[PDB]
RNA sequence: CUAUAACGGUCCUAAGGUAGCGAAAUUCCUUGUCGGGUAAGUUCCGACCCGCACGAAAGGCGUAACGAUCUGGGCACUGUC
RNA sequence: GCUGAGAAGCAAAAGGAGGAAUCCGCCCGAGGAGGGGCUCGCGUCUGAUUAGCUAGUUGGUGAGGUAAUAGCUUACCAAGGCGAUGAUCAGUAGCUGGUCCGAGAGGAUGAUCAGCCACACUGGGACUGAGACACGGCCCAGACUCCUACGGGAGGCAGCAGUGGGGAAUUUUCCGCAAUGGGCGAAAGCCUGACGGAGCAAUGCCGCGUGGAGGCAGAAGGCCCACGGGUCGUGAACUUCUUUUCCCGGAGAAGAAGCAAUGACGGUAUCCGGGGAAUAAGCAUCGGCUAACUCUGUGCCAGCAGCCGCGGUAAGACAGAGGAUGCAAGCGUUAUCCGGAAUGAUUGGGCGUAAAGCGUCUGUAGGUGGCUUUUUAAGUCCGCCGUCAAAUCCCAGGGCUCAACCCUGGACAGGCGGUGGAAACUACCAAGCUGGAGUACGGUAGGGGCAGAGGGAAUUUCCGGUGGAGCGGUGAAAUGCGUAGAGAUCGGAAAGAACACCAACGGCGAAAGCACUCUGCUGGGCCGACACUGACACUGAGAGACGAAAGCUAGGGGAGCGAAUGGGAUUAGAUACCCCAGUAGUCCUAGCCGUAAACGAUGGAUACUAGGCGCUGUGCGUAUCGACCCGUGCAGUGUUGUAGCUAACGCGUUAAGUAUCCC
RNA sequence: GAUGCCGAAGGCAGGGCUAGUGACUGGAGUGAAGUCGUAACAAGGUAGCCGUACUGGAAGGUGCGGCUGGAUCAC
């Protein structure tokens, strides 16, 4: 406002906040499955969701989503975790990468595969 | 009265927005010279001085209401630019346009005050005193 | 969900132990249980509360300084060994 | 030449080539250019929940030391130096040309490429030398690895490759000195993991391709279908033309610099011939933003999702199919940054009720500051010069077939420095001026404050006289008080606290607040006069003072009221509302606390913008010659309302209007 | 060769700052469904709110002062 004030450094800028802190600017990160399990969302969505306590090698513990239809996935697994939220369940800031590492491809997806990690059918 | 400058600017501002012709204002060399100005440019109809009490004021007719007072299409807009608390300063290229041309502006240079048309032809850049539309 | 009981019913009294503290100079069972200190701790320090039988001028709970006080540990030091 | 006032004193050499001429050297001066050492102005991250830091520290002398100035060193003298404009301490970071984004103003960042600094296993030393406190040198200590015949030694990839390890992740233990650049040499020449090239990788930017023209409107098939047909679809099949790319053969550079010679790349780039549509299309999306839709399968399951949100029997939102759309050798997802974001606002926001005006003043630094004349020229403005390296961005051409990329030439900005001018505005210097702010004078209203006197109702208790059953209280009751004489009533005392009517949409106060009456000490306010000073102003970080009620410390005081507490009820319960009692406190003195819906939910100053109806204090004219009365000038105070403002409500000369300044 | 001054690791000691962890304990947040009540929004069934003190299982209750962002009635 006054000028006088501005020059009492009166303004200064909010920093971007990461919305994934666990990754620590990266793209992905590697981690082992502590344990697999289901959870509830918050409703009013009832299914049962798929999610694995995955520590990182940034040293974390974070509880990350598994895409698509069925897994593999069990303790002492090592999988490959990427950003983005799920708005459903309280907590969950992480996906886990399909077909790299210990996670395979989802079986019989035809379209869009890519998402999901699968090769293309002959 | 901390700045006098503004004050003429905002008087006229305000004897106009309520659709009275007359103004009276406190003179001083500035206020003539900005006052003079403004008729060779044609923004305001007349101009004399008035003396009491060793105070002046300069009385200014303004231009008549348009086609009635209700219906107005147009208004005469001040705005000071340059004041006390910032000073603006400006080149021969940086010198302001108002909207095209079709306004004025008021600049103090070395060579006195006047309009940035004048300050075209010369070549001087100065401190900015007030945009006029 | 196992548990516990903020909540209600009843009995009896003059009234039914509040704040604070609590295995204590008070705790019987009892070396209570847990944590710490030790290679190993029936003592010691912190905490739990199930206070046999704390408790408000027979003061309650804190507290710097002080003590040929009682009690645990450590460095220095040594024929205490 | 060096030391020194001088007298004087002191200091150098190297030869090798050639048959000779002559060449490359050597020593001492004196210059030049380039490379280094210092010193200073300016610019150079976040933190006040980091406020005092510094004693060779800040200066002086004398002696030393350095290539040179210097607390660089040392002795003595003095008491400075830095700091609320952020020192010191902590935390982060190599900096800059630039890169990315932005309409611009500016935000984020510092890979490749170019300059500078700093480092070389972890710390410390010096030596040599023009140059180092020296990456592939020395010495020591330390940590770690290797060899040892165990007595001792060797070593430093953050050089090129390469291995382990860490990790989401980043390449060959390649060729060559031919080019350019270095080192040494008289030259021949030698050495150059600088560099020139190759290889690996869609990592990215750019170019080209995966066919061109024709193709009954007939057939097979997928899918949709109201069974009529629609749609994949000129699409394929099919017929011709073409060969960039692919394949098989040929020839084959410039790059090399003036004596020929000498090419790692490479028999690569390019050029000529021969086959032949032949060797080559995927990936997201299709609810809204957002371009692109239907059907089967599932049924709050399985699943989707960037946000809103889809999915419980016909899902345009899940999964499958067909269809379409978008991009295309890429297409998506995640991470990082700017944008959009006017969402930290200079350009460009707000603070009556949405987040937001300190409770209210006094005032120090700090910021802005009335008019007139002169001065100066710090800002400001104009011209000229120096520089702000090249590369990048911008413009204009040129070269690789084009483009990307490369090359030449040139420049706007904008910064800093020197100099010549201009003098309006800010700033300075000299004199002036009242309308701003004050002083004196004379008035006048006032619950302004502090202190000291006095006054009456009412109530309670106590002392009597009368009198003799209930009083008191509730929605209805009961506790309670009463034959020990209550309440009622009359007369007496005593005490404390509060001040009816006046009182009013009235007065004063900075706010809090202030009212029975009086007197004393004293603060402001306003008005009328020129009587005077002549800008003395406005605000205010820190700092100070005041600051309702409750509360607390110490001493008084204690009628009523009344937190707490107790009893009576009410109620499922009633730790509440109601009633009966009643302790702290309420009061006074001396302090502390420093908060309130301390509210106009509206910081202060100034200037300027219709009115109507009111009030208080004063002044003027009129009315009478004193009270009105009228018209008016100010100062404050209240209610409707025009312009304008506002999201609306509303505010509206006492702004929340139009402008300036400070917090 | 010896020795003086200065001297890096190394040693001891008390400091400042921060990292991790700790019996037990205080509150915060999200949990459709549990318990106790019904404080708040209508005059929310005793008007509401702010400061403050005392007390209550708990929301709260009362006292003292303040305000209307109070309804009803007064106009
Ligand atoms: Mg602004
Ligand atoms: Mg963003
Ligand atoms: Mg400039
Ligand atoms: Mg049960
Ligand atoms: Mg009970
Ligand atoms: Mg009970
Ligand atoms: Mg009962
Ligand atoms: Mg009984
Ligand atoms: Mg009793
Ligand atoms: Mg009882
Ligand atoms: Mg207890
Ligand atoms: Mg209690
Ligand atoms: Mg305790
Ligand atoms: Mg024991
Ligand atoms: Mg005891
Ligand atoms: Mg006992
Ligand atoms: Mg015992
Ligand atoms: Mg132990
Ligand atoms: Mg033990
Ligand atoms: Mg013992
Ligand atoms: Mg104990
Ligand atoms: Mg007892
Ligand atoms: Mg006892
Ligand atoms: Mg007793
Ligand atoms: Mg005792
Ligand atoms: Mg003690
Ligand atoms: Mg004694
Ligand atoms: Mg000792
Ligand atoms: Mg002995
Ligand atoms: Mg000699
Ligand atoms: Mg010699
Ligand atoms: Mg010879
Ligand atoms: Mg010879
Ligand atoms: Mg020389
Ligand atoms: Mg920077
Ligand atoms: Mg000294
Ligand atoms: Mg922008
Ligand atoms: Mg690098
Ligand atoms: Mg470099
Ligand atoms: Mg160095
Ligand atoms: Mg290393
Ligand atoms: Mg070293
Ligand atoms: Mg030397
Ligand atoms: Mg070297
Ligand atoms: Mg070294
Ligand atoms: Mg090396
Ligand atoms: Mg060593
Ligand atoms: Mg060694
Ligand atoms: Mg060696
Ligand atoms: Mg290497
Ligand atoms: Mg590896
Ligand atoms: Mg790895
Ligand atoms: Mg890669
Ligand atoms: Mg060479
Ligand atoms: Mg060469
Ligand atoms: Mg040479
Ligand atoms: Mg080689
Ligand atoms: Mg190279
Ligand atoms: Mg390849
Ligand atoms: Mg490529
Ligand atoms: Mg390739
Ligand atoms: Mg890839
Ligand atoms: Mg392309
Ligand atoms: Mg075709
Ligand atoms: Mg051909
Ligand atoms: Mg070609
Ligand atoms: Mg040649
Ligand atoms: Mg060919
Ligand atoms: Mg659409
Ligand atoms: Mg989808
Ligand atoms: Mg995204
Ligand atoms: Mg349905
Ligand atoms: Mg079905
Ligand atoms: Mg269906
Ligand atoms: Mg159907
Ligand atoms: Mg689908
Ligand atoms: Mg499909
Ligand atoms: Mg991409
Ligand atoms: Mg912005
Ligand atoms: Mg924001
Ligand atoms: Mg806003
Ligand atoms: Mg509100
Ligand atoms: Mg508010
Ligand atoms: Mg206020
Ligand atoms: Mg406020
Ligand atoms: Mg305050
Ligand atoms: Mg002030
Ligand atoms: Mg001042
Ligand atoms: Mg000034
Ligand atoms: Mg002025
Ligand atoms: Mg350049
Ligand atoms: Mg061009
Ligand atoms: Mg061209
Ligand atoms: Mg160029
Ligand atoms: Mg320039
Ligand atoms: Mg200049
Ligand atoms: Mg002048
Ligand atoms: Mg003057
Ligand atoms: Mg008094
Ligand atoms: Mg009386
Ligand atoms: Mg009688
Ligand atoms: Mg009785
Ligand atoms: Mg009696
Ligand atoms: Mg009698
Ligand atoms: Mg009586
Ligand atoms: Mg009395
Ligand atoms: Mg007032
Ligand atoms: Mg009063
Ligand atoms: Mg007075
Ligand atoms: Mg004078
Ligand atoms: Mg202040
Ligand atoms: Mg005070
Ligand atoms: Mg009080
Ligand atoms: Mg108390
Ligand atoms: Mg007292
Ligand atoms: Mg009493
Ligand atoms: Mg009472
Ligand atoms: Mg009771
Ligand atoms: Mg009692
Ligand atoms: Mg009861
Ligand atoms: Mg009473
Ligand atoms: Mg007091
Ligand atoms: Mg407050
Ligand atoms: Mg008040
Ligand atoms: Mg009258
Ligand atoms: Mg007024
Ligand atoms: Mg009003
Ligand atoms: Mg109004
Ligand atoms: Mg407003
Ligand atoms: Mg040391
Ligand atoms: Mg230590
Ligand atoms: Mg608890
Ligand atoms: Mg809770
Ligand atoms: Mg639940
Ligand atoms: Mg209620
Ligand atoms: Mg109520
Ligand atoms: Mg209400
Ligand atoms: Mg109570
Ligand atoms: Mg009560
Ligand atoms: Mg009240």
């Amino acid at each position: 406002p006054t000028i006088k004030q501005l020059i009492r450094n009166t303004r200064q800028p909010i920093r971007n906040v990461t919305k994934s802190p666990a990754l620590r600017g990266c793209p992905q990160r590697r981690g082992t499955c502590t344990r697999v399990y289901t959870i509830t969302p918050k409703k009013p969505n009832s299914a049962l969701r798929k999610v694995a306590r995955v520590r990182l090698t940034s040293g974390f513990e974070i509880t990350a989503y598994i895409p698509g239809i069925g897994h593999n996935l069990q303790e002492h697994s090592v999988v490959l975790v990427r950003g983005g939220r799920v708005k459903d369940l309280p907590g969950v800031r992480y996906h886990i990468v399909r077909g790299t590492l210990d996670a395979v491809g989802v079986k019989d997806r035809q379209q869009g595969r890519s998402k999901y990690g699968v090769k293309k059918p002959k | 009265g901390k700045d006098t400058i503004a004050d003429i600017i905002t008087c006229i501002r305000n004897a106009d927005m309520n659709r009275k012709g007359t103004v009276r204002i406190v003179s001083t060399n500035i206020t003539e010279n900005i006052v003079k100005i403004l008729l060779r440019e044609g923004f305001i109809e007349n101009a004399r001085k008035h003396q009491e009490r060793n105070k002046y004021f300069l009385v200014l007719t303004l231009r008549h209401r348009r086609n009635k007072k209700g219906p107005y299409l147009n208004t005469f807009h001040l705005k000071r630019v340059s004041r006390p608390g910032l000073r603006i300063y400006s080149n021969y290229q940086r010198i302001p346009r108002i909207l095209g041309g079709m306004g004025i502006a008021i600049l103090s240079t070395s060579r006195g005050i006047m309009t940035d048309r004048e300050a075209r032809l010369e070549g001087i850049g100065g401190e900015i005193l007030c945009y006029i539309w």
